[PDB]
């Protein structure tokens, strides 16, 4: 009738519009949307604060740059969106915190370019270390790469410095860095960026996690991890690259307890 | 683990007869597929002759063929290996491996052997 | 104060006016005033996996093209 | 409605086709796992389909107990210049393999657990001194409890702590005990920090360790003999074994393909290889 | 008081019993369970959900990468296999890992019908048609593009739809078969041979890759808990 | 409705008889068993019938349990030089005689088993040195898992394998066993082979063993001695107990006339002859 | 939910207001949830052994010549 | 709890009995029974089939 | 002359047509005669702790001021 | 008589169960109680009583 597809798709939330023409259509991340705190499942008892359209907006992360090389790329959330804005600000103002998202990471090429990026969401991605001798040893820092993310790597190399260790992750890809087989991890909520099909992802996620609503400083609920399924090639040429860019925006995402500014230690 | 106890080599001269004994330490029943090799110094390690437990079937390496006979001590779960007319090529480090099993195939070379053995040398003496 | 439930018949003995036939019924009676003191019953119900199969927000219609 | 022990949708018949329906054709791009039967692309009879999943259902999968730990106690002579060991375990289903990764298929889960002692002994010495029967003491002191210090100090009047009495020789030992987490699951992963590290204040006491939350503590198992000093030595080990029950579960993860090492999704170094050769043109 | 006996069994104690027990916390208030969002309710669920196959187990590729790309190619038309898989979901390398494959290592006897989806990879320009073949078992496995052509098999497409899906049906002697490597109850074969050619234009990569996934159908159902070959702890 | 425990037909009163029917005349030719009864030839009175099938119902004439096996365990000193033997028996009843030729009265049964452990220990050195009561487990290790190594591995932290804890001076062990086959009826008995000789393929693995089936593999059971090391040694048997029950079958052959050879239906030389002398005109 | 069902009497005291003649019953309650746990009625049917003796197609009448 | 005594032949494993006891596959799905040709009731069924007598067993 | 009470059930299998859902019941049956044998039934009730908290012989009324 | 069999768990003396058991003073008249003022239902109760915090641990 009004050749409506569903390739063409229009995010819009708070004062941002996202919209595209080679969509996979979208995810609602195991059939829940989002929805703010119920009174049957609340718990904290004083007025939660709810930022909305403050809060409820397309933020983007930093782009990256995929080669044949790269071996794939993990963010954490709320992490990765802690500088952004108010929602970055009523983070820091605030004990307790849940948040839905709505991650939409775009990359495009062209009829002539060929690839497969899989982007997934990982509910309470613990990822692995990098030393061999000291077990969930790794720093906050570290832990917290924030807005520009980490990467994973091809081999394992262990952390040889035991005065001075690096107490970083050290995740290996074919294992989704967390010693578990990526052929498996089509799991969890996802969506692959086929070159040829469509030009971005679209995965809806509801606030997963053990309790009603915890603390965002230090506990990460979801993680993207976007990891190449199959490799970047372009013409006959030796070094082509697309760059990949994720757009992420907190929903429904409320907030309790509002005390003095928390400034952590992120060097 | 299963452990195979093997014996007992030897250096005869051509045309000989000496054998070589090995245990089930080990629970001998329906798994292991007792198998014979012997290391061809250095070339060398082949498969001899291997039998099947469950039922006592044979079969040869197409050198040992005839001359050997494997021979199978069920209740006492020792596998032998009569070495008849030992000519000098005879000469290698034998041994002793035993697999599982497939419930009803016959235990072959390209089947087995989880499990390994001494390594009792016989080795068969020049003119 | 019996929980009197029935039990889905594997091998029917030559019996039916006993065993086999007439509908095989099992008795269990709490024992315990805490919950987490009785045996699981076992009788759980089933969902469809479409929750994890079909995530897809515009129900899809294995029929027609899946991209449209 | 459905229940576990339901039959399995009936495969109906279905004939030739030359359709403008294209069954076949997918996109996993969408993420959607194409939902087809076998009579999508192939012509079927009518099946009255009798296989029901009952026996795989989640409460299936967790319904056998499992070991969980090994603890040594043992009563030697009063003579003797080294003292009586008594065992305290921490109750972590992370000490052994085999339930850990049954545990690990899910994100989050709820479970009434029930527990159960083997307890078995034996001698030391090559003396032909006896020893009568054994009566053992399982003290469970929950978080924040005095630890036991001596096999025979106060701790053990167990005021409050529940405990259980075992004569040797009999039918093991069986408590049941009911969810007991601080959240509304437990949660076999936790990704973050206890301690968040503060810019005005030291690295040190800003430092924690990955991974590790309380959401997992649940106190720790005291075991002593308790039969005094008798003059011969024996040592004794008890199993504990746990089966979850009453179990519900929340989010599918991989199962865990290398080698655990540690409380940790870490990994050692060698373990990081799972599956072997095969070729590619071989079936 | 009641005059009672005890029978066979008295104080055996069945790891897999179901019996009730004292409680150890006594009056414990069990924190109410909220509603987190994706709760599962049997295996069998998260055995229909599609998972990537490592078909490429070779040497070098093993554990890493590579394993999980096919690679086809712009040659000219042969009658040789692309790729071969025994359909023993629990016994061979290649279905052993995968999601589908893991929770069959946890049962003795699965059943019901398994479908393989493939992916396309290259580029939008490139184009052709993949032969997908299931002989059932007990005749010599397919080797020619003639032979697996007899059997269930379905003709592929490349095109503007990503992904094909064949259902491999259920046909077997018994009603379960045996999850370890069982000649009597042995699975078939699965097979992949190009149908036409892989074309592509000019100034586009000559060598790109297909993925494989797996899962199960409605009707799938498995059996008998057993422990898993798939972990050990040494020590 | 004719149960097994009802009355057998009256035997009716029949006086003289000349006649055109012929009831004594037959011609087993046709297969048919000739079907007379006491009054068809010779006369009868009336004879009310209390005598009832009721204990050879094919329910009853299983109904006993039966020795399978002897499973041999022990727990040798740490000191010793040879390693703790554990047992591992695969379930087949065709280990001894008589439970095979009950069972070999038929071609095909459906049962439900109950097995039974009985076990008996002793000592072994002469030596007035002691043992304190041994605890076994019984493992069910169904086709494929992993077969235990050790009697002190992994492999039995039972994760999934139902077991058995059985104290010694209790009453035996017993456990229920529905219907395991992968079919819908045990075979007693195939004819043929899992593999079919290949025309373009080697001989070797073209070739199984005849009437060698999958239909009758169900695992193997494992057997260990809980206990660790004691100073003394002490041995153990396991005797298992099978008893058929919720029998049915199918297809009646004759009873097993010769000594049995093995596990197929092969026989052995010399065994070959089951009758006496007997005179044909000596009564 | 009992299973109260009748016994065969064979040697009877010498009761009847008790034992004896008032058809003796018995009580059975299924313990477990499964099928296979559950003990034996022995209260099987019988069937005629026609499908044996008298395999042949066109009906046997006894009192006839067999072969007509 | 309930006062009960145990009585004579508490222990005693006949191997005739008829008892209940617990199960070591909970949930098993038995698969259902075919109709196969030929189903027995009664050895005495078995015995009312027609063999052949072996009259002389002499020597040779 | 059984005690049929309920039990206020805490995590719930996947089951409501048996456990799970149907309130769950559990059956005591006192077995003394003497009431100090009995098991305590921690069916107990609770009160206000007004005659603690506020023993203030005049009413207090929160909102208004407390010395008055 | 009533078949019956013991279970895991038979004998072992949990400090925290709560069975019946026999009495030691068959019939003894238990002396009634009177209302004796201020009685307690739960420990919460106490808990929301006032009490004064001992704020200054200082050495001296
Ligand atoms: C006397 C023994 C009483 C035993 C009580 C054990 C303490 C509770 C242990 C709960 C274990 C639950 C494991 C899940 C933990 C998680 O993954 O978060
Ligand atoms: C822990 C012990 C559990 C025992 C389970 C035993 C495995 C099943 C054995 C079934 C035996 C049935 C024999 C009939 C076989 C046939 O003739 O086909």
């Amino acid at each position: 009738a009004c050749g409506y597809s569903d390739r063409v798709l229009q995010l819009t939330l708070g004062n941002s519009t996202i919209t595209t023409q080679e969509a996979a259509n979208s995810v609602v991340a195991y059939g829940r949307w989002p929805e703010y705190l119920r009174d049957s499942e609340a718990n904290p008892v004083d007025q939660p604060t709810e930022p909305d359209v403050a809060a409820c907006r397309f933020y983007t992360l930093d782009t990256v740059s995929w080669t044949k090389e790269s071996r794939g790329w993990w963010w954490k959330l709320p992490d990765a969106l802690r500088d952004m804005g108010l929602f970055g600000q009523n983070m820091y103002y605030h004990y307790l915190g849940r948040s839905g998202y709505t991650v939409h990471v775009q990359c495009n090429a062209s009829k002539f370019h060929q690839g497969a990026l899989g982007v997934f969401a990982v509910p309470e991605m613990c990822l692995a270390g990098d030393s061999n001798t000291t077990t969930m040893h790794t720093s906050y820092q570290n832990a917290n790469p924030g807005e520009k993310g980490g990467t994973f790597t091809g081999t394992f190399t262990p952390d040889n410095n035991q005065t001075s260790p690096a107490r970083r992750f050290c995740p290996v890809d074919y294992l989704l860095g967390n010693g578990t087989l990526l052929g498996n991890a089509f799991v969890f909520p996802h969506q692959i960026i086929n070159l040829r099909t469509n030009n971005c992802a679209t995965l809806v996620l509801p606030y997963v996690n053990s309790l009603s609503i915890d603390s965002m400083v230090k506990h990460n609920n979801w993680g993207i991890a976007i990891l190449p399924l199959a490799p970047l090639n372009f013409a006959s040429e030796s070094s082509p690259e697309i760059p990949i860019t994720l757009t992420i925006a907190p929903m429904c995402c409320e907030f309790n307890g509002l005390r003095n500014i928390t400034l952590p230690r992120l060097q | 683990q299963v452990q195979l106890q093997e014996s007992g080599g030897g250096s005869v001269q051509a045309g000989g007869s000496l054998r070589l004994s090995c245990a089930a330490s080990g629970y001998q029943y329906s798994l292991l597929c007792m198998a014979w090799f012997r290391q061809v110094l250095g070339e060398g390690r082949e498969g001899v002759a291997f039998i099947t437990t469950y039922n006592g079937a044979m079969r040869y390496a197409d050198t040992v063929k005839g001359r050997f006979t494997v021979s199978q001590d069920k209740d006492k779960n020792t596998v032998y290996l009569q070495m008849n007319s030992l000519k000098p090529e005879d000469t290698a480090i034998y041994y002793c491996a035993a697999g599982r099993w497939r419930f009803g195939d016959i235990c072959h070379e390209g089947s087995g052997y989880n499990y390994w053995g001494q390594g009792t040398q016989v080795t068969v003496s020049s003119h | 104060g019996a929980q009197v439930s029935s039990q889905k018949v594997g091998a029917h003995e030559n019996s039916n006016r006993a065993y086999g036939g007439s509908t095989i019924n099992y008795t269990t009676i709490n024992y315990y005033r805490d919950s987490a003191s009785n045996a699981a019953s076992k009788q759980d119900f089933s969902q469809d996996p479409s929750k994890f199969t079909e995530p897809i927000k515009d129900v899809l219609i294995k029929t027609a093209p899946m991209l449209n | 409605a459905a229940t576990s022990r339901d039959a399995l949708p009936n495969t109906e018949a279905s004939g030739p086709t030359h359709s403008k329906e294209i069954p076949a054709l997918t996109a996993v791009e969408t993420g959607a796992t194409n939902p087809l039967v076998p009579s999508d692309t192939v012509q079927t009879r009518h099946v009255v389909q009798h296989r029901s999943r009952s026996e795989s259902s989640i409460e299936s999968f967790f319904a056998r107990g499992a070991c969980v730990t090994i603890m040594t106690v043992d009563n030697p002579a009063s003579t003797t210049n080294k003292d009586k060991l008594f065992a305290v375990w921490k109750i972590t289903y992370k000490d052994t393999v085999q339930l850990r990764r049954k545990l690990e298929f899910f994100t989050y889960s709820r479970f009434d657990m029930e527990l159960t002692f083997v307890v078995t002994a034996n001698f030391t010495e090559t003396n032909n001194g006896h020893a009568l029967n054994q009566v053992y003491q399982i003290m469970y002191v929950p978080p924040g409890a005095p630890v036991p210090e001596k096999w025979d100090d106060y701790t053990w009047q167990t005021s409050s702590n529940p405990s259980i009495f075992y004569t040797y020789g009999t039918a093991p030992a069986r408590i049941s005990v009911p969810y007991v987490g601080i959240s509304n699951a437990y949660s076999h992963f936790y990704d973050g920090f206890s301690k968040v590290p503060l810019k005005d204040q030291s690295a040190a006491l800003g430092d924690s360790l990955y991974g590790a939350a309380s959401l997992n503590d649940f106190g720790i198992l005291a075991v002593r003999v308790v039969n005094d000093h008798n003059p011969t030595k024996v040592t004794s080990k008890i199993r504990v074994y746990l089966k979850p029950k009453h179990i519900r579960v929340w989010c599918p993860r991989p199962p865990r393909a290398v080698a655990y090492y540690g409380p940790g999704v870490d990994y050692k170094d060698g373990t990081l290889t799972p599956l072997s050769t095969k070729d590619l043109t071989t079936y | 008081g009641l005059p009672v006996m005890n029978t066979p069994g008295s104080n055996q104690y069945l790891t897999a019993d179901n019996f009730q027990s004292p409680c150890a916390l006594p009056e414990f208030d069990v924190t109410p369970p909220i509603d987190i969002p994706g709760e599962v309710k049997n295996m069998m669920e998260l055995a229909e959900i599609d998972t990537m196959i490592p078909f490429d187990l070779s040497a070098t590729k093993k554990n890493t990468m590579e394993m999980y790309r096919v690679r086809l190619s712009d040659k000219p038309h042969t009658d040789d296999p692309i790729l071969c898989l025994s359909l023993s979901p629990a016994s061979d390398p290649r279905l052993s890992h995968t999601m589908l494959g893991e929770i069959l290592n946890y049962y003795t006897h699965w059943a019901g019908s398994l479908k393989f989806t493939f992916l396309f990879c290259g580029s939008m320009m490139a184009t052709g048609k993949l032969l997908v073949s299931y002989a059932p078992p007990g005749a010599d496995p397919p080797k020619k593009r003639k032979e697996a052509m007899l059997g269930t098999h379905v003709i592929w497409d490349i095109g503007l739809q990503s992904s094909c899906t064949m259902v491999v049906p259920w046909i077997s002697n018994t009603t379960y078969r045996q999850t370890i490597d069982d000649s009597f109850t042995e699975g078939g074969y699965i097979s992949v041979f190009y149908q036409t050619r892989i074309v592509v234009p000019l100034s586009t990569p000559r060598e790109m890759d297909i993925l494989g996934f797996v899962s199960a159908c409605n009707d799938f159902s498995v059996r008998l808990l057993r422990d898993t070959t798939h972990i050990e702890q040494k020590a």
